[PDB]
RNA sequence: AGUAGUAACAAG
RNA sequence: AACUGAGAAAGC
RNA sequence: AUCUGCUUUCUCA
């Protein structure tokens, strides 16, 4: 039955094997190269390598969160008392003084 | 201004040898969200199209419409085909027999015994199937506890005679009920605004034919968690009365899997890699010589979408040659649910006013009820596409395809048996391959490139005759060597992918002994058999008490971190003496390492605690580990081996009716196992009444102790009153 | 029912270079915080100690495991105060705890989280955190890099001598609680990292009969150091030491876990369908494709906006260069 | 079996002897 | 509690519902209501601990007195939540009060702990009371094998288990007294007086005593280590690359001895017969040869037992020879014969053909097995004659079916008819012999009926029996009951003074299996007693490391730089047969090679091992031509003189030579002209290069067909895929 | 808004 | 509204 | 010569 239906199937029915070159393997993804498309943008959940730390030199006692950010805020005085907007970019549907 | 190229590495290291760094298990999996109706219509869609071409008839059973791609105009193309040919099958399903003679045989013979031997429990072996009672899901004995008890209610009584096979002839009979009447669950909306909904347990009546669509209805949802696909995919459960005959279908072909050198299934695991492993060497050392051998890494696209349950009849038909008739219509009765299966479209869609902030869930009945220009472009059109196999109590006719796949050792076995042809018109090639459920991996041995091709083409048109659809764009070819099988990747032997047990190694959430046993051991088998290193294994080691700590909130002893325990733990460091001997969830610290990884923490820091913490942590009646009831026993686990109840809490449902019948049973199954203490252990067997084994268990007990001296003769005198009145 | 939003179709961002980079270096701190392991007793487990020591010291001083530790605390605190509080606005600084090489310890604060109402009864809920975090790059830099933050200027620090700007990004992000725990375990990308690179150290074991580690990283008076592949320096290949490809390993499951979604889970596997094909080749195993345009549609519908999988598309075609160039020179033969 | 069980319960607070017949295997 | 269950029991029939449960609900059916849950089971359980453990009080308390010491508040830490919702709703507490539990909660006995959890405690005092050796970089091939996770005293198959721990724990409730009950009588009592005194629960002490006696078998990769206290360290034992000596605490039952002893044996043997004076590295290894943790000498003094190859070492090192062999249950000593095992294609009763090992001539063991002897003469697959002695019924029976088997006589094998598998579900070859001995030791109804029997014996002494084992008046064919110095060859071969060989290394077993303790070779080169792998690989990596000074020995030299230990240790995985051929070749292709200015230096790496042996020239003195050298052990292990192979691949664009897995670089020992240099002279013994594919010569001929050309006669060879190429003599 | 991605959450 | 089969691990 | 009880997690299909 096999030879059968093989000699009666449709010789379109092919697996079409094709001997792999290097010229065969074209770059994936033409279109990330497409300048009229917007640059992806960052989405990371934080800030990776534009992380900016203010580091505060501890005592060996981590009291809380809480406590640890405040006094890292303390030294960093001039940060914390800034209550001046000086708004350099902004995000379309955000709302720069709800988040200020 | 250089730039990292992580590519760059495979410059240097191959990417079997690499191959780790390809699987991104670190990142969170894709879970699906909302409804599951889109992937349920499409994957029906999918299925009628792949057997349009076949011959649609209308179900005087169910009404529903059936299509029959069996024995169908053989495909013209390269697209998914379902037209197996029977007359292919059957003569692949005689050359493997007569590759294995008696195999067929001996396989039934050991699935009527097993079903023979099988008791109605096995039917609760299952996550969750779709209760017809409820028109839900339910836990598998849930599901299987219901349909008994409906049975009963229709006088089929066959699940009273303890077997399978008695239970299975209930579920066919039942089709034939007139009507039948179950106990369903409904639900009383109190608006307080909230809409409250209690739920109480009540009877229910349907027809024949709509308990026949229950019956063969298959619940659709989605999967969540699945990794390596861009887009979701869609799952199904189905009834109590369609897994009763799959059990045996599939034991049956589970029998011939294993007899086949073949098959993938159902060995696993370093079993698996040494059956590979020895058939590759031996496929490399019967390469004639000067012979090209060329290896096929091949995928099957639409593996169940293109498998026709017909075909799946006709396999075990044939295999079940030999037997008696009774046992050949046993096991065909499953492949016959599987060819009139029902799929419950889901959930529905979800319509929503984006001016107005509104949203409405349309069920799956009433997906029609709308306008189509009121879906999206593909909801439009698959809606359109579903209407004709639309039935209008909301679910549709999916007679082609597999969609649950309940038959992988039966679809194994017709892959095998595809691969068993081995050549085609006496030409200058040779086959044999590995075949997983839908994954292989082809052999082909010619005397050129150009013969190999040829086999391979050949191999691809049988296997489209036998309903099998190799996937051009997943599958590719190169010469023996190197090759990918079930996500094992061979190059010279099967290399170690580490990333793939990766997302194990946290926290197994059971509680702080079992998880830090659970972790420790997973680290132990993956340096045995997963190729981490014994840096990589301390490494592990040291991540894993650090994620522990952290979900345990039990850091070091000395340390500065600050919580509800780790005052305590502080306190009892500070009181602890021999601190090297607490527990890790105890604050004490770390003594794991290599060489250790198979001893449980408090046996390795057994002769370190201090006595007085010994003691307490391992106190007989600790309350933190259930206990079984003073009379109560010795939990002898420690304190840290606790349960947290799993809350299955729904917002504005207050199941207090569930509960309640679940605790009934649950008290009588307590009271059970008091009467009989081996229940828990050993699975007590009987025909008869639990009311009469306990009755009986306890009239010998009081019997024993009268006479004994054990109980006083007033109170003999009271048990027997007690049991004379039970 | 409301269209789908689809992912929109981006270019390649030259910050996810620059990202790779970084993430690379060595920094003079350390974040990781591995807990003690029990002492050695048999010559494994020594050996396992000496390994750790090359394979830590090189990715404990990196950036990137400085943003993991980061992540991994506040997707901690994170899950802590939603479960903790469901129905209050939470404050969640992001703290770390780092350690430069003179043993020093410092917190550090990335900046502060507002952690929204949390009922987070689903898996697959979202609770909103409003992110403040603390900077010094100036957006207007790389203005396409930032559409999604709000960016103020709040003052200026001193490192040294010099002035640096500092800014703060202000962005409504989301999570859910899978993506807390995953960030909780995102420690497991030190070990896909060390495993990949500690077999290549125990296969040079196996070639010259002693520990290599030691040879591999620094190279002793008989093997000189591993050098491995790693980048490109104005379209030259560039060689880089055994710890810096560990360093990039480590980065990239970093990034895994930190863009990982079903774009990338997609991609991934198509384009290790299609890097076995590519190993074929380099072996002159003489590979046969079927359909090679639909696998590369396959690979290619996942790349739509996930800047982890255009990046990795790029490198991707960059590597394919020249490997194809490897071939050209293989080809006289 | 209908005969047996007769003769055996004919033959038969404390009852001198206890039926192991007329009873479920398990029991 | 019998009364108070009553009560219970009359209590819960108060309520309707559970009245009809219990009348409803079958014995069998209780399995099924015991799973009765109405609402699902989540299935994110580290996410759910996660979110559990940051709340106040995920953890449920116990109702009683103990969980009542455990203050409502400590320090301002509510433990437990408070009880003002007593009413049908329950009680929890937090991870706090488990540290409180264990700071200030009562001190509880440990005795319990230490009884159910012996097991680990056993595991512990076998890690401690162990030594560890010395760490070994280099190629391990771990072969995946079923072998045993923990150590057992009293390993019993799961069912026999099953019942043995219902006996102990459940004697009341067990069912029908099986043969269980019976044979392990003595060991149910023992637990049953040992767990008298004990009040933990009945199922964790069930886990325990499974714990204690079923086995958990499981496939893993092992490496010459497979006893159950090796196999528990085995993370630690060795990787892919590295091997750790580890030497377990605890007593070793001496089986596992002897099966590590005729490894070693065996390994030393096939490593010294390859040696020139076989004899003398053949006692230089076995003096240095541990098994486990004792010299193999002391363990071949101490053990009774062995095979060809013990006895050959026995002989070498002085010892006198115990020409005994094990078949299971049944113990032989040879009393005398002679013969040489072959593989013949054995026809099974059931239609089944296997190649089996059969002997031939005649044999005669004494032999024995329980308590029971006897005498078997034995010929090729026929039992000549069995005389046993009277013993248990049992144990004759043992005797009588364990001497059929081992006598392969010909109605055994037409005596199977029934399920028997000789290849487990891995494809790996199971022992045909003793899986013919297990089905027979079972279903030996059909050996008797198949067997045929005769009149017994009339003699004075000997009375013959039938299978109810009494003195019928018939007896089993060739069966009957009665009531009644060596020196060794230099190539190991065992004769006796008058001039006889009894044994030689030919007849030692070629069989190559993981032995069941660690073997140790504390010599130099301990790596060539390894696997046809780790051969391969040291080999060559040897060779690489002196490349620069064997080439220019092969530029200088002649005829001294094919003889090494190295390469010496590299013949004993090339079959005899081959090795002078595969000499010749590799030989041949080498002069070619350096005589012209033909120099493939990845070809004079991968054929300069084979350069060893005698050549062995075909009959008209020119060498023989292989496409792929065979080595032995598994059918991947091979060379491919022309393509890639998985032992051998050169790459040269990276001139990177793959071996076994392993990456080594060429780049430093290289021409840059080698690139550009043709393979086809390095490729067939006596053929160089003349010009590309000529259609005219016709197609690419094969060896058979090569090695018949004439002297200038050219042909079509196609070095691999897609490169033919033009050679000539 | 945002997260996210073929459908959801942004409390019931 | 978390299915099917296989493998390993842990717990009862 | 090792082959002849279920639940949950992870991987694979
Ligand atoms: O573990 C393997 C082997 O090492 C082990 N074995 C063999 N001998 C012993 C002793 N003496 N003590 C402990 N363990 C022993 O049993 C396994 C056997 O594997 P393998 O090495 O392949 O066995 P072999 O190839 O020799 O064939 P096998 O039939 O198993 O016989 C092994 C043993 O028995 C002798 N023997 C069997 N038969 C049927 C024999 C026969 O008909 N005539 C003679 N003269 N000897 C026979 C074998 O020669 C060996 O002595
Ligand atoms: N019942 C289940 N079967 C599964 C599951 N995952 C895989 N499989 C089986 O394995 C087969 C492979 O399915 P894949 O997940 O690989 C679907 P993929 O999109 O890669 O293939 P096609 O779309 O069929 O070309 C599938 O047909 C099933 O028979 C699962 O979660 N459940
Ligand atoms: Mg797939
Ligand atoms: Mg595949």
């Amino acid at each position: 039955a096999i030879e059968r239906n093989l000699a009666r199937m449709s010789p379109l029915v092919s697996v079409t094997p094709k001997k792999l070159t290097w010229e065969d393997l074209r770059p994936i993804g033409p279109h990330i190269y497409n300048h009229e498309l917007p640059e992806v943008p960052y989405n990371a959940f934080l800030l990776m390598s534009d992380e900016l730390g203010l580091a505060n030199m501890t005592e060996g006692k981590s009291k809380k969160p809480k406590t640890l950010a405040k006094e890292c805020l303390e030294k960093y005085s001039t940060l914390r008392d800034q209550t001046d907007p000086i708004l350099i970019m902004k995000s379309e549907k955000a709302n720069e003084n709800f988040l200020w | 201004g250089m730039n990292i190229n992580p590519y760059f590495l495979f410059i240097d290291v191959p990417i079997q040898a690499a191959i780790s760094t390809t699987f991104p298990y670190t990142g969170v999996p894709p879970y699906s969200h909302g409804t599951g109706t889109g992937y349920t219509i499409d994957t029906v869609i999918r299925t009628h199209e792949y057997s349009n071409k076949g011959k649609q008839y209308i179900s005087d059973v169910t009404g529903c419409t059936m299509v029959d791609p069996t024995n169908g105009p053989l495909p013209e193309d390269n697209e998914p085909s379902a037209y197996a040919q029977l007359d292919c099958v059957l003569e692949a399903l005689d050359r493997m027999d007569e590759e294995h003679p008696g195999l067929f045989q001996a396989a039934s013979q050991n699935a009527m015994e097993t079903l023979m031997v099988t008791t109605v429990d096995k039917l609760t072996q299952g996550r969750q199937t779709f209760d017809w009672t409820v028109c839900r899901n339910q836990p598998a004995a849930t599901a299987l506890n219901t349909t008994i008890t409906s049975f009963r209610l229709n006088d089929l009584n066959g699940a009273d005679k303890g077997g399978l096979i008695p239970f299975c002839q209930d579920i066919i009979d039942s089709l034939d009920r007139p009507e039948m009447t179950f106990f369903s669950v409904k639900n009383i909306k109190k608006k307080l605004f909230l809409i409250k909904r209690i739920p109480m347990k009540v009877k229910d009546k349907i027809t024949k034919v709509e308990y026949i669509k229950r019956a063969l209805s298959l619940n659709t949802m989605t999967k969540d968690a699945e990794r390596g696909k861009l887009k979701r995919r869609a799952i199904a459960t189905a009834g109590i009365q369609i897994r009763g005959f799959v059990l045996v279908v599939e034991n049956l072909a589970k029998n011939i899997c294993e007899n086949l050198e073949q098959s993938g299934l159902p060995v696993g695991g370093n079993e698996k890699k040494a059956k590979l492993s020895n058939a590759v060497a031996k496929m490399l050392s019967n390469c004639p010589p000067g012979g090209i051998s060329m290896t096929v890494t091949g995928d099957n696209t639409k593996w169940n979408e293109c498998l026709n349950p017909r075909i799946f009849l006709a396999m075990t038909e044939r295999i079940t040659r030999d037997s008696p008739i009774w046992f050949r219509d046993f096991c065909s009765i499953a492949p016959v649910l599987f060819s009139n299966k029902i799929a419950r479209l889901g959930k529905g869609f979800m319509i929503t006013s984006k001016t107005k902030r509104l949203k409405a869930q349309i069920p799956c009945p009433d997906l029609f009820s709308i306008p189509l220009e009121r879906y999206n472009e593909e909801t439009r059109a698959k809606l359109k596409k579903l209407k004709p196999f639309f039935n209008e109590e909301g679910t549709a006719s999916l007679s082609p395809g597999m969609m649950m796949g309940m038959f992988n050792m039966l679809s194994t076995v017709l892959g095998v048996a595809a691969l068993g042809i081995k050549n085609i018109g006496n030409k200058e090639y040779l086959w044999d391959g590995l075949q997983s459920s839908d994954d292989f991996a082809l052999f082909v041995n010619a005397k050129d490139e150009e013969t190999c091709m040829e086999g391979i083409n050949d191999f691809y048109r049988t296997c489209k005759l036998l309903g099998i659809n190799m996937s051009k764009k997943k599958s590719y070819c190169n010469e023996t060597g190197m090759f990918e099988f079930t996500s094992m990747f061979y190059r010279d032997g099967f290399v170690s992918n580490f990333a793939m047990e990766l997302p194990s190694f946290g926290v197994a959430g059971v509680n702080e002994s079992a998880d830090m046993a659970i972790g420790m051991t997973i680290i132990k088998n993956n340096m045995i058999n997963n190729g981490m290193g014994p840096a990589t294994a301390q490494t592990a080691i040291q991540l894993f008490i650090a994620d522990y700590r952290y979900t345990y909130k039990c850091h070091r002893g000395d340390s500065k971190v600050e919580g509800k325990r780790m005052k305590i733990i502080k306190e009892l460091w500070e009181n602890t003496k021999g601190r090297d001997g607490l527990l890790v969830a105890d604050g004490g610290p770390n003594i794991y390492n290599l060489r250790n990884l198979h001893i449980p923490e408090i046996v390795l820091k057994y002769n370190l605690m201090d006595p007085e913490y010994k003691g307490r942590l391992l106190h007989p009646q600790n309350p933190f580990v259930g206990h079984l009831s003073k009379m109560d026993y010795d939990a002898v686990s420690g304190t840290h081996s606790w349960r947290t109840k799993r809350n299955r809490s729904i917002l504005n449902t207050d199941q207090r009716n569930m509960i309640l019948e679940e605790q009934c049973y649950a008290k009588c199954c307590n009271l059970f196992e008091a009467c009989f203490n081996s229940a828990s252990y050993r699975k007590p067997v009987g025909q008869h009444s639990m009311l009469e084994a306990m009755a009986h268990r306890l009239r010998m007990d009081a019997r024993l102790d009268y006479e004994s001296g054990r109980m006083s003769k007033d109170d003999f005198e009271k048990a027997m009153a007690h049991l004379g009145e039970i | 029912q409301e269209e789908p939003k689809i992912p929109n179709k981006c270019r390649v961002a030259a910050w996810v270079q620059t990202e790779m980079n970084l993430l690379s270096t060595l920094t003079s701190k350390r974040a990781l915080d591995l807990p003690e392991i029990g002492p050695d007793v048999a010559p494994v487990e020594h050996v396992g100690s000496e390994r750790r020591k090359y394979f830590v010291n090189e990715i404990n001083y990196c950036k990137a495991s400085t943003v993991m530790m980061k992540y991994v605390l506040f997707h901690t605190s994170l899950l802590n105060e939603s479960n903790a509080s469901m129905g209050k606005y939470k404050v969640i600084p992001i703290t770390n705890r780092v350690v430069n090489e003179k043993g020093e310890s410092f917190d550090m604060l990335y900046g502060l989280a507002v952690k929204g109402q949390s009922h987070l009864r689903g898996d697959t809920d979202v609770v909103t955190v409003v992110t403040f975090e603390f900077s010094s790059t100036d957006p207007r830099v790389d203005s396409g890099k930032w559409p999604k933050y709000t960016v103020f200027r709040i003052g200026s620090l001193f490192v040294s001598g010099r002035e640096k700007s500092v800014y703060l990004y202000c962005r409504v992000n989301g999570t859910n609680k899978i993506q807390m725990k995953w960030g909780m375990e995102a420690r497991r990308c030190l070990l896909q990292s060390m495993q990949q690179m500690e077999a290549i150290v125990e296969q040079e074991s196996s070639i010259q009969g002693y520990d290599m580690t030691k040879a591999c990283f620094k190279g002793d008076r008989v093997n000189s150091p591993k050098t491995f592949s790693i980048g490109t320096q104005e379209g030259k290949l560039v060689k880089g030491s055994f710890g810096k490809a560990l360093r990039v390993i480590f980065t990239k499951c970093l990034m895994h876990y930190v863009f990982g979604n079903a774009q990338l889970e997609g991609f991934s596997a198509e384009s290790r369908r299609l890097l076995l094909l590519i190993q074929a080749l380099k072996d002159r195993k003489g590979p046969w494709v079927f359909d090679l345009e639909g696998m590369y549609s396959g690979i290619e519908e996942c790349i739509s906006n996930n800047p982890w999988v255009i990046q990795s598309a790029y490198w991707f075609n960059e590597w394919l260069g020249f490997e194809k160039e490897g071939s050209k020179v293989l080809e006289s033969v | 079996i209908c005969v047996h069980l007769e003769v055996c319960y004919v033959i038969s607070l404390r009852p001198q002897y206890e039926v192991i017949e007329g009873m479920p295997r398990t029991i | 509690m019998t009364l108070a269950k009553i009560e219970l029991l009359k209590q819960l029939l108060r309520d309707n519902e559970a009245k009809t449960v219990l009348k409803q609900t079958t014995v069998d059916q209780y399995n099924i209501i015991r799973k009765f849950n109405t609402s699902r089971i989540e299935k994110n359980p580290s996410l759910r601990m996660k979110w559990a453990m940051c709340s106040n009080f995920p953890l449920a308390l116990t109702k009683g007195d103990m969980a009542n010491r455990i203050p409502l508040e400590y320090k301002g830490i509510q433990l437990k939540t408070n009880a003002e919702d007593i009413g049908t709703k329950g009680q929890m507490c937090s991870i706090a009060a488990v540290t409180w539990w264990n700071t200030y909660g009562p001190i509880g006995d440990t005795e319990g702990f230490e009884r159910v959890y012996e097991s680990f405690f056993l595991r512990k005092m076998r890690l401690d009371n162990a030594t560890w050796g010395r760490i070994t970089f280099g190629p391990v091939e771990r072969v995946r094998k079923r072998v045993l996770l923990n150590p057992l005293t009293k390993e019993m198959p799961p069912d026999e288990a099953s019942n043995v721990i219902m006996e102990i724990l459940f004697p009341k409730e067990a069912g029908i007294p099986r043969e269980s009950t019976w044979i392990h009588r003595e060991l149910i009592k023992e637990k049953r007086e040992k767990l008298k005194g004990t009040m933990i629960t009945p199922i964790v002490l069930a886990y325990m005593l499974e714990r204690e006696l079923v086995a958990r078998r499981r496939f893993l990769p092992v490496a010459g280590a497979t006893s159950a206290e090796f196999i528990e360290m085995l993370h630690c034992l060795q990787g892919e690359n590295w091997r750790q000596i580890y030497h377990p605490g605890g007593n070793k039952l001496t089986e596992s001895r002897s099966q590590s002893m005729i490894v070693a044996c065996r390994k030393i043997i096939r490593r010294s017969i390859v040696a020139s004076n076989p004899l003398e590295l053949a006692v230089e290894i076995a003096n240095k040869t541990v098994i486990d943790t004792e010299p193999l000498k002391s363990c071949l003094a101490a053990i009774d037992g062995g095979d060809v190859a013990c006895d050959i070492i026995r002989a070498a090192l002085g010892l006198k020879i115990r020409q005994r062999q094990r078949f299971g249950r049944l113990e032989l000593k040879r009393i005398s014969g002679r013969g040489f095992k072959n593989d013949e294609e054995i026809l099974i009763g059931n239609g089944t053909i296997q190649k089996i090992g059969i002997w031939d001539g005649e044999e005669e063991f004494h032999v024995r097995c329980g308590e029971c002897r006897g005498i078997l003469k034995k010929s090729k697959m026929k039992l000549e004659k069995l005389l046993i002695n009277s013993a248990k019924k049992e144990d004759m029976r043992d005797l009588i079916i364990l001497c059929m088997v081992f006598s392969q006589d010909t109605r055994m094998f037409q005596g199977v008819r029934g399920e028997i598998n000789f290849l487990n579900r891995a494809g790996q070859l199971l022992s045909p012999m003793y899986q013919l001995q297990r089905y027979f030791l079972n279903r030996s109804n059909d050996l008797f009926d198949q067997w045929g029997y005769e009149e017994s014996p009339k003699a004075s002494e000997l009375h013959g029996i039938n299978e109810s084992m009494n003195a019928s008046d018939y007896t089993l064919k060739g069966v009957v009951v009665t009531r009644n110095k060596v020196s060794i060859t230099k190539n190991l071969s065992l004769i006796k003074r008058t001039g006889e060989v009894i044994m030689g290394a030919n007849d030692v077993s070629e069989l190559e299996s993981q032995a069941q303790l660690m073997i140790t070779y504390d010599t130099p080169k301990m790596w060539e007693m390894g696997t046809t792998k780790e051969l391969v690989q040291n080999t060559y990596q040897w060779v690489l490391k002196n490349l620069v000074t064997l080439k220019a020995q092969f530029l200088l030299g002649k005829e001294d730089m094919f003889q090494w230990d190295a390469f010496e240790a590299f013949e004993s995985i090339i079959p005899q047969k081959m090795a002078g051929q595969y000499s010749g070749f590799a030989r041949a292709v080498l002069k070619q090679m350096r005589d012209q200015e033909v120099m493939k230096t990845d070809q004079f790496i991968k054929l300069l091992p084979f350069c060893f042996s005698p050549p062995k020239l075909r009959s008209n003195g020119e060498p023989y031509q292989f496409l792929k050298l065979v080595l032995k052990g598994g059918g991947e292990n091979f060379i491919e003189v022309r393509k890639g192979s998985p032992l051998f691949s050169y790459n040269p664009q990276t001139e990177v030579l793959t071996i076994c897995g392993r990456m080594m670089s060429l780049k430093g020992k290289i021409e840059d002209e080698e690139r550009n240099r043709s393979m086809g002279n390095a490729v067939l013994a006596g053929f160089l290069v003349s010009g590309k594919y000529d259609p005219d010569l016709g197609d690419f001929k094969t060896i058979e067909e090569l090695e018949k050309l004439k002297p200038g006669e050219k042909a079509n060879i196609l070095l691999y895929q897609g490169k033919p190429v033009k050679v000539v003599k």
